[PDB]
């Protein structure tokens, strides 16, 4: 029933971060006290709904050993009007009463929603006394208190105010690491056999929360008893006995239905430059504009330079602007954060611009970070843009975009990168300096970028020795990223279709001949040249030679050069 | 040359003739029903005359609405951004020409 | 009292509920001792009439788990104060008794959506029963199941991990449940040899179990009313009454059924012989459907991405539906269709966010084929065009959630258009419906397929030659070939109906029997084909076969050969 940070999974910096917050001003109260040090009120967690928050908070405050209470948002809602005020003002004159203390309040926006939200009076009233109780802090010892919500947004904006719940974690969503930390945590108590990996099932498990992956550990030991158990009345030795497998994990994972799969993922990616070859100009600018400022701010201080805040991408459909983003962001371990262009689109027919404020606020809160926009052109493009209407350039969202461009702060180093197949139809008025201000052109991948790109590719697949990925990407010129993978996939799907076609033969030759090895254990290369027949070219020459030509006529008015000083 | 006996029998026929006639350094059975259709790109007024081909034993070398279209603008358009719907509203007007 | 054998019409979800109930209630000891946690709460939700309090009842009944009811209406018809009493009684008695269950009627009553509880008292109670749940895990062996129309219908703060998390979408009975059901409200009537109950589930399209017990009723009380007044003189002799087909056509008439307005989710009776040929098309189906369902391995070991969808356009009335509830039917998997008239509708009242219903269902019922039978309707609406680009609300809503779904879940997509050119391009991406798949003209074969499966419920003469019919009918679609079939059977009724007559006349005349035309004959289709017209021009097929052509010929890159 006491908890600890090794029972804690999942989240890691956020777990530092509340350490370093909570614990030293707990376990040494003199030294702030000594000090003249503000130590810390109300630290306001939020994140999806089952990362296990209210456990994170006892396992702080049990390794702390400070006096832990805990107050249910529906419980304290549940009392008739009166009683509930008195649950409040008694549970926090019990936290200070064994000072130090933390109070936890679970659920809170159920008690302190939107304001516009509340009807009743007796809503207003607890959370005024909610706000009033908050501000009684300092008279205390070392109260800290915490509270969990789904979004900074999701409460009464009176809170989130000095005194009150001003200090803000996003535990967010587990990444693949957390999620195998919370993997591990769950199957302590369990009979695994040496066919299953934990490590590929949290790889797998895209999208799932702590509680989710508990219900699916729960869900694949019931698939396990089932197979077993329905052999058996009832016997304890085949329970004794019971081992779950690799298959029992895959068919649960089949019935997951996680409940974080909509949200917003930002985590380090695992792209690499390798996955992607070539391009050695655009390496060094992108390190240039986000690892220089980050690795060497000093020198920026020195010279006295601003960073520039951020950089727009243009070029072929398919040609790896995604992928050359998350490479960056991997180079400097910083956090990356996609917003795709149906995202922009439903924000315009919605009428919901103010949404962009909301992508902001997060990429600041995980900052160091690269906001990648993989579509600026989608709305421009929606209203025709070559022609269209007889609208202007500018829009709603980037509109948005723009306000919250010009009100970031370049000290926080968050780094926008933007991506379009149709740089024209860009609004002008975002390749401004103070804004996205360097243009890079990503062109069609090389030889050598292409050889990459396949070999990438197939990092996963089964493939024999003598295929020459070398030849092929020398055949494959002017085929973009997209082709390549296409490419790829099509070989995938005759291996596989050969190995089920070959299988089922053999069925019904041991059914007519009922008296082995795997038929097709890899990719033969007679799969690769089978699929190279039905490889296209996505981009065309006229594209290319479009891009071109925007090219040079940016690069027209740069014939100002060999200056020479006397 | 264009529009001339070749030295290649017509399958197709349907000419008289029943030669085969030269075209874009190639041999085809008959001669096109051209007709005229006006290219417009972003103030750009162009006139060009479409020569459509049909009745081809070989089934390759008839006339296809796309190839053509895309031939058409980006050799009178070049590199032009968006071209797509240029290339929608000609092929349309050839569809419904025809 | 009632057991697994009063349910009929949900096998699938029962056995689910089963699964998912008994081991926990059946097996405490193994739950006790072991680490893992069993369902702390079921949401069964379907359209009301369905007898979910009967499946509770049942379940809990054949496992012996003491069985609790509370009804939403009653409880909110308490004062102020005496529902949370009567909440919270209820659950303490639940706790008290052996491992429990309990149902908890209407629950939307209790909780619906907050923005429909304006008042204080709802949101306490609301509050009084989040408390009573989140706290199960002191109580013992304490499942709590619920009613309710739809997810979207109670306060979303029920649905959530610790509370309700588990749920099972009860949805319409099918044609076999509709029978299952028939055979159980039928058991105590005495009914006639006449009467085939295959033939009333077969028919009572849109019902549910209400709906069968009152068509059943009606039947019976119009055997009654026609055997009345013999019987106002005598009682007992009422004995010998046997139902008839005719009391349940009859009834079925007078059904006003509730469930017409509904997505039917089951496995599709079609299959490739009503639709011969294609043979190429279908092996790409089944490559896209069924090994990704039918051999898992094999993608894993060669680490493949199955593919999202697929897309079909060609002319219209080919077939397209046909192939889809095909290849739906041959992995047994669930299909859901989305006409053009809902996205339209989805379009014209800016509510494109039902969108986000249409997948979570479809997820619901995976293995699932989910069919859009027109993604163009809301781009012709605009013209095909107005000032603005090809992107629009609703399909911009399927593209999101089409990138935001799992490959895991076997969901797979199709769409068909008429247009393949109008459709927004951003859908054609990798990762998306990435695959065109033309769907042609049916040639001889699939005629002679299609002109025998419309006529398979029909009387037909031998004498009739198909063959020569789908021979001579080079170009037609499948709605032209419909079309002929049914006007060859409306000319036999006509020329039955007037031989009716004509022995009335008989009568009359000289007042002083066989079947005039007993089936389908040679001279109806003769006539019959008299209005029959290719509803696609030569000109038309032309933009179709010259769009394939011209995606095929950009294949130039073969023959590439190793070293």
């Amino acid at each position: 029933n006491e908890v600890g940070y090794d029972d804690i999974g999942g989240c890691r910096k956020q777990l530092a971060q509340i350490k370093e917050m909570v614990e030293l001003p707990l376990r040494h109260p003199a030294l702030f006290k000594a000090i003249g040090v503000k130590p810390p009120r109300g630290i306001l967690l939020y994140g999806p709904p089952g990362t296990g928050k209210t456990l994170i908070a006892r396992a702080v405050a049990n390794e702390t050993g400070a006096f832990f209470f805990l107050i249910n948002g529906p419980e304290i809602m549940s009392k008739l009007a009166g009683e509930s005020e008195s649950n409040l003002r008694k549970a926090f004159e019990e936290a200070e009463k064994n000072a130090p203390a933390i109070i936890f309040i679970d659920e809170l926006d159920a008690i302190a929603p939107k304001r516009e939200k509340t009807h009743g009076e007796v809503e207003r009233r607890i959370v005024s006394q909610l706000l009033t109780l908050m501000d009684g802090l300092k008279q205390r010892a070392h109260v800290i208190v915490m509270a969990a919500t789904n979004r900074p947004n999701s409460i009464d904006p009176a809170l989130r105010r000095f005194g009150r719940f001003d200090r803000e974690v996003d535990i967010g969503i587990p990444d693949a690491t957390g999620r195998l930390e919370i993997l591990q945590i769950h199957t302590k108590n369990m009979k695994l056999a040496d066919d299953v990996d934990l490590e590929q099932v949290a790889n797998e498990t895209h999208g799932h929360v702590g509680a989710d992956l508990a219900a699916l550990c729960s869900e694949a030991a019931l698939q396990a008893i089932r197979k077993k158990m329905d052999l058996i009345t009832i016997d304890a030795e085949v329970m004794n006995s019971l081992a779950v497998t690799m298959d029992d994990f895959r068919w649960a994972l089949s019935q997951s239905n996680p409940s974080a799969l909509r949200e917003t993922v930002v985590e380090v990616p695992q792209v690499t430059w390798e996955d992607i070859g070539g391009l050695e100009d655009v390496k060094r600018e992108l390190q240039e504009l986000v690892q220089y400022p980050v690795e060497h701010p000093d020198k920026f201080l020195k010279f006295g330079m601003t960073p520039s805040k951020g950089v727009l991408f243009y070029g072929p459909p398919g040609c790896g602007k995604t992928l050359l983003a998350k490479a960056i962001a991997n180079e400097c371990q910083a956090n990356f954060i996609s917003i795709k262009g149906p995202e922009l689109l439903t924000m315009w027919f919605g009428e919901s611009e103010a949404n962009v404020r909301e992508i902001f606020d997060k990429a600041r809160q995980a900052a160091p970070c690269v906001l990648f926009f993989d579509e600026l052109d989608s709305i421009a493009k929606a209203r025709g843009g070559n022609i269209g209407d007889g609208g202007g350039a500018a829009d709603r969202v980037i509109n948005q975009i723009l306000t919250e461009m010009d009100g970031m702060s370049t000290k926080k180093n968050v780094f926008i990168i933007g991506a379009t197949n149709r740089p024209d139809i860009i609004d002008p008025a975002i390749l401004r300096p103070g804004r996205l201000d360097q243009l890079i052109y990503i062109p069609l991948p090389d030889e050598k970028s292409r050889v990459a790109i396949l070999k990438a590719n197939l990092r996963k697949s089964p493939v024999a020795k003598d295929v020459d990925l070398e030849f092929l990407a020398k055949m494959t010129n002017g085929f973009s990223g997209a082709d390549l993978t296409e490419i790829c996939q099509r070989a995938c799907k005759l291996a596989i279709r050969e190995s089920i076609e070959s299988e089922i033969r053999r069925e019904r030759e041991r059914q007519t001949n009922p008296s082995e090895d795997d038929p097709v254990p890899e990719i033969r290369r007679d799969h690769f040249e089978e699929a190279m027949r039905f490889a296209r070219r996505s981009v065309s020459d006229n594209d290319i030679r479009k891009y071109e030509m925007f090219a040079q006529t940016l690069q027209q008015s740069r014939g100002f050069g060999s200056f020479r000083f006397p | 040359l264009d529009g001339d006996r070749t030295n290649s029998r017509s399958t197709g026929g349907k000419c008289g003739c029943g030669f085969k006639h030269f075209w874009d350094g190639k041999e085809y059975d008959n001669l096109p029903e051209a007709f005229p259709i006006t290219l417009e790109w972003g103030g750009r007024v162009v006139r060009e005359t479409v020569y459509w081909f049909q009745y081809e034993s070989d089934s390759s070398l008839n006339s296809n609405v796309y190839d053509v279209a895309m031939k058409l603008v980006t050799k009178h358009f070049p590199g032009e951004f968006g071209s797509e719907i240029l290339v929608q509203k000609v092929v349309h007007t050839i569809l419904h020409q025809t």
